[PDB]
């Protein structure tokens, strides 16, 4: 746990960003390219040698007034090209390539504002949306068409904040405001059928518009783990880490601790909770965490611009410590951290749309 | 200053670039609307004598009242060889994008440097095909230098006189190339528009002729006619009318209710980009009907500016109940997409039901089997339920087979009865339905 | 030194390691587990080969760096544009009303038990009892299915009870949700070789009567509860019995208002005390009253529509009764289609055709599709039916989709509903509402309150309809 | 590539805009306007020669003779009510009363002059169909087979153009793209019987054959146009199958359409792919009398003016339907009102955002123009009354 | 309710750029009465006729959008500079001066 900042830039703007999602679809040997949107623009980098961070392009969006939250990579089979997804308050989600340098696609289909954006990691071309809607949707980004929408008699009440994917692709976790966290399942015969559908429907084959998927039941639901606002879970193997306004990342998991993943039974009303991970000045919400895609180490902003840098090797909930790297130009604040697809650098954002970037060394 | 330039700069660009279009390619002659005849003069005199045969008389009697010429040149005055051909552009065909250009050598001699080669030409261009070419021309080209000079006019009257001529040269004080050729055979009023943003004025201008639409430069006549021209033609704007006294006064603000939506084909709008306004082929749309003028009054003829739509069908994109999503026109057909049973319902039953713990499966499967049947068909009146049971020993029995519950289903039965729903006569035939079924 | 040591320090111990084994064990496995699936997404992810990204071929954007680097000029392609859709929190499809309504201590004790005996019970109790922990000391079924294997014979009230305990007679569902819970169970030829009868004594000591089996005899029993000594019906719905065998068997056992609630008076007339007769409500085909109640109601005779002030069921707000009124046709074409009856519209259900769209005048409008005339009917204001305490919370919480069923409930479509449900509010309204009692239930229509053609949009009047 | 997408991005915004400013100025260019969306576009429009009159009301009555182009779907042939204001206007209503079914999309509507029953329309194949909507049910049976009463064989592609013969009966001339005029004789063998066979073809034409029209006040005079750049007068008795009486270069480009005066017997007009609307005479096809250059695009369809003798209407791909005047040709003109245009231009109608595939006037009601267009938009409208008319 | 304007920022940006392009080139709202546009002559060709006289070429500068004329020797002063009017230019050949002045759009 020690790097050493070699670049620090600021944009124009001086608007918040809120994403950083490094391009984890690059070939080993291609160079490192990330995306940062913020108050109404997205902007796409590289990262070079001896901290240099090279401009590669901008958009912007003037035909109204709207703040981009996140964005998400992926790739098209088709033509091997990169694929950049990103969302704002307008509820509208869109789909841009970079290479032809244009918007390729728009969606619009929610009520109020989007909150992330996550991919399928087996399946390409299925995007899921997380809204202020207190539903959860599903698109096939292909065919043009939606699959299934989480949400109803029994599904979130408020403000669903986050959802996240599991390490395969058939579990969903998602966390909201009304202090509930709830399971769905893909592995189930309705899903797999309803994507199997949607990879197929021609609108000119027949007079029926397509039939979507409403889920109107969690897996499994709680509000014991916290008791306050949630907005962001992270799928650990078998096990969730989450965060609330009490300062502390918490790591548990569904049911009794010698109960499995794959029987809990939907009436579930127990769960076991492992361990916790401790910090401070985190009073305001909408700040995320990240870990590395070969689930080694942890990532955390802060309000104070300061850091905290935790490890997944065989240390766990005991301490690990508490790796603070922080530097004395923005203590403004900090939404979302990012790491590359191996652990070479790190980028932080900071509330004052400065961008930060750490290499790793020994 | 830079805030109203802010706030003018997306009208101004588009009218400008409208007034050059408009001028060029016109959307309706503004000599024939009401108020602004007085830019026409003529009177309809004369059709009422015009007869159509004197067309014909008049034109023929006004309209009714071959040489190989050869050039020599004397040198060129370059500070190298040369030669001639005929090239000339052929009218352009539904076929052909553009007009094709055809040129026909000569093949003369060279010239020499800084000062023999002649040319006789002929009749090689035909001038019968004026359904064909447009129009010919003589060309000098090749460097070690290029001219171009035409032949004929636009009705294939040639202009090029008998005589000695010198004319330059271009690449791709200058080169020149002199030859010969003949052929062988009331005051004026005040307006001050004043320009209004953030709710105080900022500028003010001035045009002292009597008066000019500043945006688009047409000349109407009365004052009338400008504020009728400027309200309607501008609409993205909000002209004012005062009365200064001594001149005339109008104001100016961004419309926040202007209806900028498309007006076409209410499905384009949501397509994805690239798929968008395809325009070719043919599409299903709506019906509509409009009438936006049926019969208007000529009201007097001033004095409203200054003193002072039918509707049916659908005119909308409708969208699907619980997707939000765009509705299809085809797709609005009979289909409602509402009917009495919702899934979430059936399955809140099962799972409301399987919540209790005094009860025995024998039970609970006849318990869900007749509230899914009644759920789906909904019955209400108390005479209906005897052909309920048996709809129901009709429907389900195979499944009750499946798990031989009919024990249980008599005693439901019996319970049925105790409510004085149910016959005996009723109940014994549908054990017997159930028996011969079995 | 008794309650010094309460032994605590002991199993609290105990319990510390064997909980951080257990968790490092889990974690340990939990790390394995993500090593072989992280494998293979790294596996999956060397079979792929994506394009780079390229600076580009008018504002410009610009970006500086506070660590000596020069300040990078690039420009800034505009986006293009996208549609939006009015503000839309999540609902759910609704057709009829919805009703909606120390531990360380522990471990001492225990500790105790696995190791005159007072001594060991007032030390912990300094627990906190000798008596208490001196009793956990001390200390340290269902009716089955006829057709399941295990049974037993019993009487009448088993499962005749189960059954009768959760059957809404309003309802026609067992447990079903719009309807309260109560608790009210309401009560020749021979045969063959072996006729009940068969002989002269049997029929008269089976007269007398009415002046090998196993679980079965328990249906057996109900049977005759309520068939009273069959010929061939007994022998004949019970499996392979024989009616000389049901006899010898008998012989040998022998030796504005508030919701219509149900006129059900034990022993008294339907008049003088009633609680549904003190509030003018009408008593329903569903009271226990008597069958000659002068509270009941009676049916139309019209034979042609009951839209007009003649029909009794009309003027009296009421919708034709489907076991009374036969004349109008309520009862006839069962659930079949278009009957001629006028007030009997809401009972089936007949709503007219609506679409969704973006409003002319806030948020989001219903359009009727097909022309209407000026007292035809389009649909029901569904949704929840909640008590009003609960109605003052949840206008006190949003604040608002709320309305007046009665003074004992309130009607709420805020989260389920039917189409119907947007009406946006207006002062010239093109519908209103009428509280109409169905059956025994309150329910809503709303009429048009005038002619509505292809394409205009319904407006519903609010101010009046709290 | 991207620069003609965004081109054609640009010039839908503008046109647009300029639909909006037509749609604010309709109140002072017309005395009435009538826009319906019709399911499918249609590429003909003739308005049929009877009118009702409910008496005691503000409404007149007639009716319209209009088809359907769609792709994977049935086709109709329609026959369409609409409703017009008397004198004494305010009123609006469209519908369709007859839907029979079709095979491919109606090319071509001409009813027949002598009984207003006969509807022959030009199949995308190569026969031509003859329906009678009186002896057809009032809705297209769910099979979708046609039952043609008639059915006239002859060329071997599809074409545009069809014509029957006044002053005569039966005769009816058809234009393909295969270079040949066909004739038949319906008048003859008049049943219920399913091939007719052509009485004679007509070869002149070197080029796809556009147009054909027969002659008003002549029984046996008509003209044919094809992209062959020549307008060319054929006479039947004659035997000349291949030899026309008169050959003429009409125009520089294709032409597409030709129409004969109806208060004359020597006048005529052309409207070609040149962007030019020519007019001729029959005594001497020689001198073009006068050439109208007002269109940005071809010129598809021009039809003279039922009631008035000078009024001539042209229209193309140029979204426009300009309407000229013959007698005001050389008219000393103003400055400015030389800036505008020329004089004959009396008026241009900018209702349609797309290619106008037909127009056409009502016989019973002077001034009243029926246009339909490629975005579904069909248009009835007239113009005010303050331009032809005077003090 | 405000409906989404038609009118793209990405259009208005395209109309801009080429507006000041053309303005930068034609010369329009500055050096013509904003409905006008301005030509300047250049001598290309000189020709002598038999008898005594001189006739010239003027080739305009902008050129592509009117055609060559002989003019005579003492008329080339007054004839430097032509302005016209947009009205008054030869419509066949006025589709250059930009993309967006007409275009048939159904194309194929």
């Amino acid at each position: 746990y020690s790097f050493k900042c070699v670049n620090s830039l600021k944009e124009d703007h001086n608007q918040p960003l809120f994403g950083v999602q490094f391009n984890w679809h690059s070939k080993e040997g291609d160079p490192l390219v990330f995306a940062t949107v913020g108050s109404n623009r997205v902007t796409l980098y590289e990262c070079h040698s001896q901290g240099e961070i090279r401009l590669l392009q901008s958009y912007v969006d003037a035909d109204a007034d709207e703040n981009f939250y996140t964005c998400a990579w992926t790739y098209d089979s088709n033509t091997s090209h990169p694929l950049l997804a990103v969302a704002g308050s307008r509820g509208i989600i869109r789909i841009i390539n970079p290479i032809t340098m244009q918007c390729i696609k728009h969606y619009v289909g929610h009520g109020n504002a989007i909150n992330e954006l996550k991919f399928h990691p087996r399946d390409p071309n299925l995007l899921l949306s997380v809204s202020k809607d207190h539903a959860l949707r599903l698109w096939n980004i292909q065919t043009d068409t939606l699959v299934a929408i989480f949400g109803g008699v029994e599904g979130h009440r408020d403000e669903v904040l986050s959802a996240d994917y599991d390490l395969l692709g058939e579990k969903i976790m998602s966390c909201g405001m009304d202090h509930s966290l709830k399971l769905w399942r893909i592995n189930s015969k309705r899903m797999m059928n309803a994507i199997k559908e949607s990879y197929d429907y021609n609108p000119n084959k027949t007079n029926r518009p397509f039939i979507s998927q409403k889920i109107h039941f969690p897996d499994f639901s709680t509000r014991d783990i916290h008791r306050n606002y949630v907005d962001c879970v992270r799928w650990l193997g078998d096990l969730i880490l989450s965060k609330s306004c009490e300062n502390a990342i918490v790591c548990w998991k569904p049911g009794k601790m010698e109960d499995d993943i794959d029987k809990i039974k939907p009436s579930e009303s127990n769960v076991t909770i492992l361990g916790r991970f401790d910090y401070s000045q985190c009073d305001i919400w909408y700040m995320r965490f990240s870990m590395d895609f070969w689930q080694k180490m942890l990532a955390l902003g802060n309000q104070v611009g300061k850091l905290y840098v935790w490890d997944l090797e065989v240390e766990d909930p005991h301490k690990a410590k508490c790796t603070t790297l922080t530097h004395h130009k923005c203590g403004a604040a900090i939404r979302q951290t990012s790491f590359s697809r191996d652990s070479s650098i790190l980028i932080a954002v900071c509330d004052d749309a400065s961008i930060w970037r750490w290499d790793r060394l020994r | 200053h830079e805030l109203f330039l802010q706030a003018f700069e997306k009208p101004t660009q588009i009218y400008r670039f409208l007034r050059t279009r408009n001028l060029i390619a016109p959307i309706f002659l503004h000599r024939t609307l009401t108020y602004m005849s007085h830019r026409n003069s003529r009177t309809n005199i004369k059709r009422k004598t015009f007869k159509v045969d004197d067309m014909l008389s008049k034109v023929e009697k006004m309209k009714g009242e071959s040489a190989h010429l050869q050039l020599t040149f004397t040198g060129f005055f370059h500070k190298v060889t040369l030669e001639v051909l005929l090239v000339k552009v052929c009218h352009k065909k539904r076929k052909d994008v553009s007009c094709p250009i055809r040129q026909v050598p000569t093949g003369k001699k060279q010239v020499p440097l800084n000062p023999p080669s002649l040319a006789v030409s002929s009749n090689e261009f035909e001038p019968s095909n004026s359904h064909m070419v447009k129009s010919y021309s003589l060309l000098f080209r090749v460097t070690r230098f290029v001219a171009q000079m035409t032949v004929f006019d636009k009705n294939r009257r040639l202009q090029l006189l008998d005589g000695e001529y010198e004319v330059a040269m271009q690449e791709m004080q200058g080169p020149t190339l002199q030859f010969t050729l003949r052929w062988t055979g009331r005051q004026k009023l005040r307006i001050f528009y004043q320009f209004l943003y953030n709710n105080n004025t900022r500028q003010q201008t001035e045009a002292r002729d009597d008066l000019h639409c500043p945006w688009c430069t047409l000349n109407c006549r009365k004052l009338y006619s400008l504020l009728k021209h400027l309200k309607l033609c501008h609409s993205r704007f909000i002209f004012n009318y005062v009365y200064h006294p001594k001149g005339a006064r109008i104001d100016v603000s961004i419309n926040e209710c202007y209806d900028g939506s498309y007006a076409g084909n209410p499905q384009d709008i949501h397509r994805q980009p690239g798929f968008a306004f395809s325009r070719n082929g043919p599409v299903k749309r709506t019906p509509i009907t409009h009438i936006l003028v049926c019969r208007p009054k000529r009201t007097k003829a001033s004095m409203s500016e200054f003193l002072e739509t039918y509707s049916s069908g659908h005119n909308r994109l409708y969208f699907h109940s619980d997707t939000c999503l765009p509705l299809r026109p085809q797709e609005m057909e009979v289909d409602s997409e509402d009917e009495k049973d919702p899934e979430w319902l059936r399955e809140k039953t099962i799972t409301q039901i399987e919540e209790f713990s005094d009860v025995n499966e024998g039970e609970k499967e006849v318990m869900k089997l007749w509230n899914l049947h009644v759920m789906k068909h909904g019955f209400i009146a108390d005479n209906q339920m005897n052909h309920a049971c048996m709809l129901f020993v009709e429907n389900y029995g195979q499944k009750i087979i499946k798990k031989n519950l009919c024990r249980n289903f008599m005693l439901h039965l019996v319970s049925m009865h105790d409510f004085n729903l149910i016959s005996i006569m009723s109940i014994d035939k549908a054990v017997t339905k159930l028996r011969e079924m079995q | 030194c008794w309650r010094k040591r309460v032994e605590y320090m002991r199993l609290r111990q105990l319990k510390r390691f064997r909980r951080a084994d257990e968790v490092k064990s889990m974690f340990s496995s939990n790390r394995q587990k993500i090593l072989e699936r992280t494998e293979i997404l790294n596996q999956e992810w060397k079979q792929r080969r994506i394009q780079p990204v390229h600076i580009l071929t008018t504002r410009e954007c610009s970006v500086t760096s506070d660590l000596d680097f020069p300040t990078q000029v690039i420009p800034l392609k505009t986006l293009n544009a996208v549609a939006s859709v009015p503000i839309m929190y999540s609902w759910s499809p609704l057709q009829q009303n919805f009703m909606v309504e120390d531990e360380i201590f522990v471990e001492l004790v225990n500790a105790l038990g696995q190791y005159p005996s007072d001594k060991i019970f007032e030390a912990i109790s300094s627990k906190g009892t000798a008596e208490e922990l001196k009793e956990k000391y001390k200390e340290l079924e269902c009716t089955p299915n006829i057709d399941g294997p295990n049974a037993k014979s019993v009487q009448r009230e088993q499962s005749l009870h189960s059954f009768h305990t959760l059957f809404c007679r309003r309802c026609f569902k067992y447990d079903c949700f719009l309807h309260p819970f109560h608790a009210t169970p309401n009560t020749n030829k021979p045969c063959g070789p072996q006729c009940y009868q068969h002989l002269e004594g049997a029929k008269e000591f089976a007269a007398a009567l009415t002046a090998w089996s196993g679980a079965e005899a328990s249906m057996f029993r109900v049977l005759i509860g309520t068939y009273y000594d069959n010929f061939c019906a007994i022998a004949r719905l019970i499996g392979t019995k024989t009616c000389r065998q049901v006899y010898e068997f008998r012989v040998k056992e022998s030796s504005h208002v508030y919701n219509y609630q149900p006129c059900d008076h034990p022993r008294q007339p339907c008049d003088s005390s009633c609680p549904c007769v003190i509030a003018q409500n009408f008593c329903e085909k569903f009271c226990q009253c008597s069958s000659e109640c002068q509270n009941r109601f009676p049916g139309c005779r019209c034979k042609a529509q009951c839209n007009t002030k003649q029909c009794p069921c009309y003027l009296a707000v009421r919708e034709c009764d489907p076991d009374l009124c036969l004349t109008c046709g309520a009862a006839d074409h069962w659930d079949s289609k278009n009957v001629s009856c006028k007030n009997c519209s809401i009972q089936r259900g007949s709503k007219k055709h609506l679409l969704l769209a973006p409003s002319d005048v806030a948020g989001w409008g219903i359009f009727i599709k097909d022309p209407v005339q000026k007292n035809e009917f389009i649909s029901e204001y569904c949704g929840e039916i909640i008590s009003q305490d609960e109605a003052d919370r949840r206008g006190k919480v949003y604040d608002s989709f709320l309305f007046n069923l009665n003074n004992d409930f309130v009607v709420d479509a805020t989260r389920k509903g039917n189409k119907i449900r947007f009406a946006n509010h207006s002062v010239n309204p093109n519908c209103y509402a009428k509280v109409m009692m169905v059956n025994g239930d309150h329910r809503i229509g709303i009429f048009a309150k005038r002619a509505i053609q292809t394409g205009e949009e319904l407006f519903f009047d609010y101010r009046y309809s709290q | 590539d991207k620069e003609a997408a965004f081109d054609d991005a640009v010039e839908e915004r503008v046109i647009n805009e300029e639909y909006k400013i037509w749609k604010k100025n309709t109140p002072f260019l017309y005395d009435l306007v009538m826009t319906h969306a019709l399911e499918w576009p249609s590429l003909t429009a003739q308005w049929l020669p009877d009118v009702t009159r409910p008496e005691g009301k503000d409404f007149s009555i007639h009716r319209l003779v209009l088809g359907t182009h769609t792709s994977d779907e049935q086709n109709h042939l329609v026959i369409a009510s609409v409703q017009l204001p008397n004198d004494d206007a305010q009123s609006g209503k469209i519908e369709i009363e007859i839907k029979i079914n079709h095979e491919g999309e109606v090319n071509r509507a001409r009813y027949m002059p002598q009984n207003p029953c006969i509807i022959a329309t030009k199949t995308p194949s190569s026969d031509v169909l003859v329906f009678d909507y009186t002896k057809h049910p009032s809705k297209p049976d769910p099979s979708g087979e046609c039952n043609p009463d008639l059915r006239l064989r002859g060329h071997q592609k599809e074409g545009y153009g069809l014509s029957w013969n006044p002053n005569l009966s039966g005769h009816l001339l058809s234009a393909s793209d295969d270079h040949t005029i066909c004739l038949w004789d319906i008048s003859a063998v008049p049943k219920e019987g399913k091939v007719v066979d052509a009485k004679t073809i007509f070869t002149g034409h070197t080029a796809v054959v556009e147009d054909v029209s027969w002659h008003l006040l002549h029984e046996s005079l008509f003209g044919s146009v094809a992209d062959d750049q020549k307008l060319m007068i054929w006479d039947t008795r004659s035997n000349n199958t291949s030899k026309p009486s008169h050959s003429v270069d009409a125009h520089t480009a294709e032409v597409n359409c030709l129409s004969f005066n109806p208060y004359s017997e020597f006048i005529l007009a052309t409207g070609s792919a040149d962007k030019t609307v020519a007019l001729w005479d029959l005594r001497n096809l020689k001198l073009k009398l006068h050439s109208f250059e007002s269109h940005k695009d071809e010129i598809f369809q021009v039809q003279w003016s039922p009631h008035n003798e000078t009024i001539l209407a042209s229209s193309g791909t140029d979204r426009r339907l300009n309407v000229w005047d013959l007698s005001k040709i050389g008219e000393e003109q103003s400055p400015e009102d030389a800036e505008d245009g020329p004089p004959e231009l009396l008026f241009i109608h900018g209702g349609h955002t797309a290619k106008i595939s037909d127009f056409s006037w009502n016989p019973n009601e002077p001034w009243v123009i029926c246009s339909v267009s490629e975005d579904n938009i069909m248009q009835v409208w007239q113009m005010a009354e303050n331009i032809y008319n005077d003090e | 309710p405000r409906p989404h304007d038609f009118f793209d920022a990405q259009t208005l940006d395209a109309i801009r750029h080429r507006a000041i392009c053309f303005n930068l080139s034609a010369h329009i709202e500055s050096l013509g009465k904003g409905h006008s546009v301005v030509f300047h002559s250049t001598v290309i060709a000189k020709r002598k006729e038999d008898s005594g006289k001189i006739k010239l070429l003027l080739h305009w500068m902008p050129e592509d959008i009117l055609p060559d004329v002989w003019v005579n020797e003492s008329e080339r002063h007054q004839l430097k500079t032509k302005v016209v009017h947009l009205s008054k230019l030869p419509k066949d050949t006025a589709l250059l001066l930009d993309p967006n002045i007409y275009r048939t759009m159904p194309q194929k």
